[PDB]
């Protein structure tokens, strides 16, 4: 049988918390950042 | 076992949660696009050099947070993880569809970054108007990668919109009829309607436009018999439909908030909404052409659709005196979605008064492509579907999740982003009052300090969205859940638990014999 | 010509298979019709049947109504929709 | 004659938004004139303000692409 | 919605090195970029 | 050839829909999983080579 | 022609677009009261004190919240068909000026007699003369007179570009295949201002449009006197 | 009249002998006229692209003889 | 009240109804089938027939 | 235990795999048309045909195999098929309101006239009326095989089907005729790249019907159709009428009025 319970519907880990600020910074920094890495790539292409 | 439930998935509670994860990664990138967008305009300057890949920026960030924000999250995930709750349902119709759609989303995602990665770039706006896409001016992969795009996100919204439509219809109880259902059920219902009836000709258009581009036909290309205004009126018979499926489930989640914490048992005037809301859904198909009031349109025409435009005018008046008269001496509580609600309600109301300023077409052949159209749609959606997405994501976290948000860190989250967004959009006014076009990277110096405003207020709404991240680590560092909810014997949604279990409605409901 | 196509009396298997054949003698125990005997009456509650021991009970209590009473209803005595007097008693013995 | 003339007029044909139907048609009737006076062998000035007209209605690209169809023999046009 | 208190409390501290973490992760690659685009333009 | 395939497909098992036959089940799911995540990492080696210009 | 810390429309010049801002005023008064009725009620019914929440009456007010809009919208849509039926009245065009929107610039064609036509680029910044203005100035000026009644004949080569000055209320889409006709009156010489209103590529920012409107004897003096 | 065999009827009367009868008439019809001067007119025979497949110039239900190319006819 | 109850009921039921049936249709077959037969002679036949050469010496 | 009468679907892996062989197509035809490849395309092609191959293997299984297809789960198919069909009915009207745009008003490179100089449609009576009646004795033979379904005679539905299947397949293939037989390319203006474009989505569409109505004979013939539960075909001739109209429509619009 599948596990229900709080935070134990969520893909991520939940009950440490110092990893899941890691891994939500990096999630939503990698979010922020993509499109400042498209533009200069396009930046440096022409 | 992390495959079979987060790869494989036939529940709508976890795919739901995933549009959630996926609209708020969306939300981030566009969020960037809109910080570089009013970066360099903040000083007059080619910061990025050639405006081409500025044209890339906006079109990005147009279509990723139209696309990929707004509709994800609204649609996809509010529906599936309350359109089951609200009615009674154990899961939808077509979980399987469902899933694919929501599998869709990523691939659309990436051709979309993909798109916006070819050297050429798709620097073509939000619509797509050829020759400007042709194979011309655009002689590149990057806007036939859009296009696919759009291919993958009408195909997902309209597999979404077949299971909303399906489960709202059929996966009812027997004795209770259309006319029990809550709001936000009639608002996908009349949403998912308008997808089904909008999505078909905005395919038809870029696989003719796609067609155009690569097999030689002239459907767009006057050279050979086509005419653009072709693709402008196809594209706005999609795009005013698009338009009231981006509001429209906002304004489902404002009448349940607004009904919620202010102690109504029942909205008042609900046969008067579920009128006005199909009455929009009914007039959004006649009214395309107020985008086109400066193309060349004989007068009897743009004066039957500036007739037809204050026809639809009128029952959106309708629901925002009935959101003023269900407020109507209610015990109000001051939590955060009634801020959000509070700022939808008048911040909405002037963007879509604003509108109805751009409305008439002797006014609207000077005010057109300016700040002011960017003002009134930038108030609509940016700030009213926005804060109600903020207003359902802040009021059904306990029951998404488990645990809440801070009070007072998500009241300070509106103050941050209320003094943002209207610092942002209230001096565009300005700016396109005075004329200043649309899709500009550098102007002249006299729109220069309005610009400047609007570019730091920009910047307060980035303070804004780092708090958001804080407030909901806060939650997982702190997890405090629920005691219990208030006016739970109205809601179904929140009665099974906060959060609910995997399987509900084992048993499904019991109804009135009558 | 000939038969070959069947009569789904014998072809009905699983769930299908129940249904129908409750169905054709008059029963719905799998929630396909709105159910009978009305009565919020004290001495006379509204009996539904339950598989658990707690149950859905929606309450469409006064004709044209926008809001259906939801709550949870539990084994035991009968206690009525919160607003309006009907009464309600789950039975849990329809498997 | 209606010459002294200054400007084109405006065509109670044509009183709406888009105006390219007003010169293709006058640079048609143009050539129906040029052909219908070499067929009856009438005077070909007698309609002389055509040209006049449609040189000041539609573009140069457009007029110089049309008479360039008719050099080659391949405009689609009813002539 | 009522909230039971908190089964791991958060003192003041590590909130503050939480939001100044945020902060600089997401300043870092985005001020990383900002910071310097006379490099990126070949210039 | 339907009623014992009926009560084959009832095994009562657990064992998933896709599985429900067995060996020639899994060999079919395991070939159009492998080539689909194959394509899928070609597929973003392609759009790799087509960024970086020529 | 913007000046810094402007808040209202350009100033008038073409009795057309006067009466646009006469209506502006009034959809602004419309717009006002409206805003400030729901401000008002926002700011008064969230601070009271007293509850309600029975099962009340329904339909009692729909008579007024039907009627009373429709009357508004009715009252804005007068003056709205009244101004849009008077741009298109039996025209006089005592000059026809084509235009002819190029890859980010602009073509004029003056050939109603003595064929006459030339392309419209941008002075760049590193090349203006001083005093001049940064993303608004032509060499080549568009010369037009007063008092009279002129239409302009737009259209393009490949991409849509938008014929467009705020200041005489004029905004027409330049679109290939497709010339389109827009009126236009000036009761006042002078040097107006207007930029491009539809997308046209890498360089969409960087097209000017500019409107010297003179008297009829410096047009023989200066038509005569340039080809 | 809650009957299959009226659409059997209808089938086997109006249907297939009327598709044989146009079938029959097509054949009649059977007899395709000289192809037309090539006379290149610009609003058709266009290349705003070449094409995906093989030379580029050659549409997927190519004919040779009744569909023409931008250079000409070819034999 | 369905088609064939009525088509055997006023055209087949009755001999004589039988053998009008069967006459009109040997008419309306004859008229038929004889262009038919003409038409796909014709056909096989095109441009070899008289009639397809009778036009050029009038 | 499940008390309520509607499906529960165990967790399948092919909205996945359809979904990223969308993917796989949409980039095959943009590194085809961009740069010359074909391998995958033609891998794309593979994978989404075994994924829908074994998804509706699936759905079948759930069927006729297992029977939790209940009748409110019917009502909900039945409710999909119909916004599916009235999904392409709007995208075929979105076609036709192209066409009627191109041309009520030609422009001025056509020489105003419908059909433009230099282009020769072919007059409709002998082809596409055959076109027209081959889908209307289609049609009636659904007809036929939907009462015999009725009646449960299944030589006489066997024997329709057959003949369907015959007729759609000898339209795709004379369709592929007047293709390779008519005067002009999509690329010989707006009337050829209107008329070409409408006319491929319609043989599209026509394929999709032909092989769905395969698929269900097949089915048939494995005995799975039943008296009354019967939602295949019902889907087979809803499409199929829908493909019927829709031709109506193109001879109409297209062949008779305006050419
Ligand atoms: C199960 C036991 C743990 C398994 C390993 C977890 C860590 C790695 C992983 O597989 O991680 C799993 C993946 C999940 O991603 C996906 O599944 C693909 C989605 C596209 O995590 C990510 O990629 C990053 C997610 C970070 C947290 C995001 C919080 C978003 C907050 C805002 C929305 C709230 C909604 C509430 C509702
Ligand atoms: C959710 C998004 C949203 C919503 C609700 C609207 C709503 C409206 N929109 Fe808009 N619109 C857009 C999104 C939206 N729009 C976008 C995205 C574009 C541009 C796309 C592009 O960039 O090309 C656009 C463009 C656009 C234009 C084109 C301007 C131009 O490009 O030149 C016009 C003009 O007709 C217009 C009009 C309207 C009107 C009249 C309404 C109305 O529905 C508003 C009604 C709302 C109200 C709140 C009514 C207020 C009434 C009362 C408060 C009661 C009292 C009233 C009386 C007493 C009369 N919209
Ligand atoms: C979804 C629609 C949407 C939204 C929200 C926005 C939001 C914003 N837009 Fe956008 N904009 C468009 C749609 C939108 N815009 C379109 C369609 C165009 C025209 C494109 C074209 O030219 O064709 C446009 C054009 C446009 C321009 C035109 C560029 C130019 O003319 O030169 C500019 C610049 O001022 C701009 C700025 C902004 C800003 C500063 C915001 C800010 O509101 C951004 C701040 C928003 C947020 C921070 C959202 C909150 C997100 C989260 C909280 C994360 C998600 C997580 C959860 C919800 C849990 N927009
Ligand atoms: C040689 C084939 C016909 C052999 C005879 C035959 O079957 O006749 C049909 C039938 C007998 O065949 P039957 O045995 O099928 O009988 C038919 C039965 N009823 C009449 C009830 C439908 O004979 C007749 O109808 C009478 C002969 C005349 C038919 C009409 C001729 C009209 C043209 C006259 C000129
Ligand atoms: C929006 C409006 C909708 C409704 C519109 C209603 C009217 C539409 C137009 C109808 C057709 C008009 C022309 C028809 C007559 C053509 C005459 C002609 O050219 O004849 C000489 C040509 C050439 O003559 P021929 O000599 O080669 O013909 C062969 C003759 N026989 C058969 C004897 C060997 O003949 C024909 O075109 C005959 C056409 C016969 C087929 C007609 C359709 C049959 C039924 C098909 C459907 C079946 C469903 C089951
Ligand atoms: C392109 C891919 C199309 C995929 C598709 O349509 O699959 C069929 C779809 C899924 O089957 P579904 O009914 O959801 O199965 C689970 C419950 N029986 O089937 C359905 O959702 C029912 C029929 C809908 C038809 C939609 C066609 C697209
Ligand atoms: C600066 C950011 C870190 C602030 C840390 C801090 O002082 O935390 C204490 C307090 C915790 O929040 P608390 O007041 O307990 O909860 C509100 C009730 N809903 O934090 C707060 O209330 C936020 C104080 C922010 C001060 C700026
Ligand atoms: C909130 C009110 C509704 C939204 C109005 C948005 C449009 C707008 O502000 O337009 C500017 C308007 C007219 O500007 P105007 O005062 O005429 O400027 C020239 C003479 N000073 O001027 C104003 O509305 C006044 C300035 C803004 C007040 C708030
Ligand atoms: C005088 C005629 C007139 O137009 O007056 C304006 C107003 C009533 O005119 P009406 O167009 O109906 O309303 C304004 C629409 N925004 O009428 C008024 O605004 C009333 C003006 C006289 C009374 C002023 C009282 C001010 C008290 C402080
Ligand atoms: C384009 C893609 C979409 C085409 C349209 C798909 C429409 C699907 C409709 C819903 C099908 C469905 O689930 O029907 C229910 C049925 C089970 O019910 P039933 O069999 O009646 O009951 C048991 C009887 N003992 O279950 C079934 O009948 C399952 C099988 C139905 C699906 C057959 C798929 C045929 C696909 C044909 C097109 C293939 C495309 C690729 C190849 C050609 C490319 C040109
Ligand atoms: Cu020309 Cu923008
Ligand atoms: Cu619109
Ligand atoms: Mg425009
Ligand atoms: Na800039
Ligand atoms: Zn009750």
């Amino acid at each position: 049988h599948y596990e229900e319970g709080p935070g134990k519907n969520l893909p991520f880990s939940v009950e440490n918390k110092w990893r899941l600020l890691a891994m939500m910074t990096v999630y939503f920094g990698s979010g922020f950042a993509a499109p400042f890495f498209i533009v200069r790539h396009q930046l440096l292409k022409k | 076992m992390f495959i079979n439930r987060w790869l494989f998935s036939t529940n709508h509670k976890d795919i739901g949660t995933l549009y959630l994860l996926f609209g708020a990664w969306a939300g981030m990138v566009g969020t960037a696009l809109s910080i570089l967008i009013r970066a360099e305009l903040g000083q007059p300057g080619a910061l990025l050099g050639d405006d081409q890949i500025y044209n890339v920026i906006v079109t990005a960030h147009a279509f990723v947070m139209i696309f990929f924000m707004v509709m994800p999250m609204m649609i996809g995930g509010f529906g599936n993880w309350l359109v089951p709750l609200m009615i009674g349902a154990p899961d939808m119709a077509f979980p399987r569809m469902n899933n694919m759609s929501f599998w869709l989303l990523p691939p659309s995602f990436l051709l979309l970054l993909a798109s916006s990665m070819v050297e050429a770039g798709a620097g073509t706006g939000w619509t797509v108007y050829p020759p400007l896409a042709g194979n011309l001016a655009h002689a590149g992969a990057s806007v036939d990668l859009t296009i696919f795009s759009l291919h993958l996100a009408g195909v997902s919204s309209i597999l979404g919109a077949i299971n909303f439509i399906t489960t709202i219809i059929n996966m009812k109880p027997p004795a209770m009829t259309q006319y029990q259902t809550p709001l936000f059920v009639w608002s996908v219902l009349i949403t998912a309607v308008l997808l089904l009836l909008s999505l078909p000709v905005l395919a038809a258009g870029i696989t003719m436009l796609l067609t155009d581009r690569n097999l030689n036909t002239t459907f767009f290309d006057p050279a050979g018999g086509g005419d653009p205004i072709l693709y402008q009126h196809l594209f706005w018979f999609f795009g005013h439909p698009e338009v009231y499926i981006l509001i429209l489930p906002g304004f489902g989640i404002i009448s349940h908030v607004v009904t919620y914490y202010s102690g109504k048992k029942e909205p008042f005037g609900y046969m008067g909404m579920v009128w006005a809301m199909m009455s929009i859904g009914f007039l959004g198909f006649i009214v395309w052409a107020h985008h086109m009031f400066t193309v060349g349109l004989d007068v009897d025409t743009r004066a039957y659709f500036t007739s037809a435009t204050m026809i639809i005018a009128i029952p959106t008046g309708v629901k925002v005196f009935s959101w003023l008269a269900t407020l109507h001496g209610g015990n109000i509580k001051w939590s955060p979605a009634m801020l959000w609600a509070l700022g939808f309600i008048f911040l909405f109301t002037v963007g879509g008064l604003t509108g109805i300023v751009l409305s008439n077409s002797s006014l609207d052949i000077v005010l057109h492509d300016t700040y002011y159209v960017v003002a009134h749609f930038h108030y609509v959606l940016s700030m009213g579907a926005v804060f109600a997405i903020m207003a359902g994501f802040v009021h059904w976290f306990p029951l998404f999740s488990g645990f809440t948000l801070d009070d007072t860190w998500a009241k300070a989250h509106f103050a941050i982003m209320f003094v943002g967004v209207n610092m942002t959009f209230f001096p565009q006014h300005f700016l396109g009052l005075s004329g200043m076009p649309r899709r500009y990277s550098d102007y002249p110096d006299a729109y220069t300090t309005w610009n400047t405003v609007s570019s730091m207020g920009s910047f307060i709404s980035l303070t804004a969205v780092l708090i958001m991240i804080f407030m909901i680590w806060e939650a997982f560092a702190s997890k405090r859940e629920v005691m219990s909810v208030s006016y739970a014997s109205t809601n179904l949604e929140w009665l099974h638990g906060c959060p609910p279990p995997y399987h509900t409605f084992e048993e499904p409901t019991y109804v009135k014999v009558k | 010509s000939g038969g070959g196509v069947p009569t789904d009396e014998e072809q009905a298997t699983g769930l299908e298979r129940e249904i129908m054949i409750a169905a054709q003698k008059g029963l719905d125990p799998y929630n396909m019709l709105p159910p009978k005997a009305a009565s919020g009456t004290k001495e006379d509650p509204n009996l539904v049947p339950s598989i658990s021991n707690k149950r859905i009970v929606g309450c469409i209590c006064e004709e044209d109504n926008c809001t259906v009473i939801w709550f949870w209803l539990h084994k035991g005595e009968s206690q009525r929709c919160p607003n309006c007097g009907t009464h309600y008693k789950l039975v849990p013995h329809q498997m | 004659k209606i010459k002294n003339y200054k400007t084109a007029p405006f065509d109670s044909r044509f009183p709406n938004q888009n105006q390219t139907k007003n010169c293709w048609q006058n640079y048609l009737d143009f050539h129906r004139c040029e052909k219908a006076m070499t067929a009856k062998g009438g005077d070909v000035s007698v309609c002389e303000w055509y040209r006049r007209v449609y040189k000041s209605l539609c573009p140069v690209s457009w007029v110089s692409a049309w008479d360039d169809r008719i050099a080659e023999g391949t405009f689609p046009g009813k002539i | 919605v009522s909230a039971k208190p908190a089964k791991t409390p958060t003192s003041a501290v590590e909130q503050a090195v939480g939001i100044s973490a945020i902060v600089v992760g997401f300043m870092v690659p985005a001020g990383w970029v900002l910071a310097h685009l006379e490099s990126y333009k070949k210039s | 050839k339907v009623p014992e395939l009926q009560k084959f497909f009832q095994k009562a098992d657990g064992v998933p829909i896709h599985l429900k036959r067995g060996l020639p089940d899994q060999m079919l799911y395991r070939t159009t999983m492998a080539l689909t995540l194959g394509g899928t990492i070609y597929c973003l080696i392609a759009l790799y080579m087509a960024s970086q210009p020529r | 022609m913007a000046y810094p810390f402007q808040l209202g429309l350009q100033d008038a010049t073409s009795p057309i677009m006067e009466e646009l801002m006469n209506f502006h005023d009034h959809t602004l008064m419309i717009v006002f009261l409206i805003s400030s009725l729901v401000l008002y009620i926002i700011s008064l019914m969230l601070t009271t004190k007293l509850t309600h929440t029975s099962t009340m009456d329904a339909q009692e007010v729909e008579t007024i919240w039907t009627i009373l809009p429709a009357v508004i919208l009715i009252m804005i849509a007068l003056p709205s068909l009244r101004i849009l039926y008077m741009m298109d009245e039996i025209n006089n065009p005592v000059l026809t000026v084509k235009t002819m929107g190029h890859q980010w610039y602009w073509s004029y064609e003056y050939t109603d007699y003595e064929d006459l036509c030339f392309d419209s680029y941008m002075i760049p910044t590193n090349d203006l003369k001083p005093g001049e203005l940064r993303l608004l100035e032509v060499d080549n000026r568009v010369v037009l007179p007063m008092e009279l009644p002129i239409r302009m004949l737009i259209s393009s080569e490949d991409v849509l570009h938008s014929w467009a000055v705020p200041s005489l209320g004029l905004k027409t889409d330049a679109i290939p295949g497709r010339l389109n006709q827009a009126t236009v009156t000036s009761n006042r010489p002078g040097l107006f201002y207007g930029q491009c209103s539809e997308i046209c590529g890498s360089n969409h920012s960087f097209m000017p449009i500019v409107l010297e409107m003179v008297p009829l004897k410096y047009f023989e003096n200066w038509s005569a006197s340039m080809i | 009249g809650a009957g299959a065999n009226t659409w059997r009827l209808l089938t086997f009367v109006l249907a297939l002998p009327g598709v044989a009868l146009c079938s029959l008439n097509c054949w009649m019809h059977a007899g395709h006229h000289e192809r037309p001067e090539f006379i290149p007119y610009h609003h058709l025979r266009i290349r705003t692209k070449p094409f995906a497949w093989g030379d580029g110039n050659h549409t997927l239900f190519h004919n040779p003889h009744v569909n023409p190319l931008p250079t000409g006819y070819e034999h | 009240p369905t088609i064939p109850s009525r088509l055997y009921s006023l055209l087949f039921r009755r001999t004589s109804t039988f053998a009008l049936t069967i006459a009109v249709g040997a008419l309306f077959f004859e008229r038929a089938f004889d262009q038919g037969a003409d038409a796909i002679y014709e056909h096989i036949n095109e441009g070899k027939l008289w009639k397809h050469i009778k036009h050029k010496y009038e | 235990h499940q008390t309520h009468a509607y499906h529960m679907v165990n967790p399948s892996p092919w909205p996945l795999t359809g979904a990223f062989s969308a993917l796989l197509l949409t980039s095959g035809l943009v590194m085809w048309f961009h740069y010359n490849s074909i391998t995958l395309l033609t891998l794309g092609l593979l994978t989404n045909i075994l994924t829908m191959y074994q998804w509706w293997r699936d759905v079948i299984r759930e069927g006729t195999y297992q029977g939790h297809h209940t009748p409110i789960v019917q009502k909900g198919l039945r409710y999909g098929m119909i916004l599916f069909i009235v999904s392409e009915v709007f995208f075929f009207a979105g076609f036709f309101w192209a066409f009627y745009h191109s041309s009520l008003v030609p422009t001025h490179d056509l020489g105003g006239c419908w059909p433009p100089t230099g282009i020769s449609p072919l007059n409709p009576l002998e082809v596409p009326l055959l076109n027209t009646s081959v889908l209307l004795a289609s049609g009636v033979s659904i007809t036929w095989a939907h009462h015999s379904l009725m009646e449960g005679k299944r030589n006489h539905m066997n024997q329709a089907l057959l003949i369907t299947i015959m007729l759609g397949l000898y339209f795709t293939i004379l369709q592929a005729s007047e293709y390779f037989e008519t005067s002009f390319s999509i690329s010989d203006g707006i009337y050829g790249s209107t008329f070409f474009m409408a006319t491929g989505f319609h043989g599209l569409h026509v394929i999709i019907g032909s092989t769905f109505l395969i698929v269900c004979l097949l089915r048939q013939l494995k005995f799975h159709f039943t008296s009354k539960h019967h939602f295949g075909f019902e889907a087979a001739a809803w499409y199929w009428h829908f493909v019927d109209v829709v031709w109506l429509f193109l001879y109409v619009s297209i062949y008779w009025w305006g050419s």
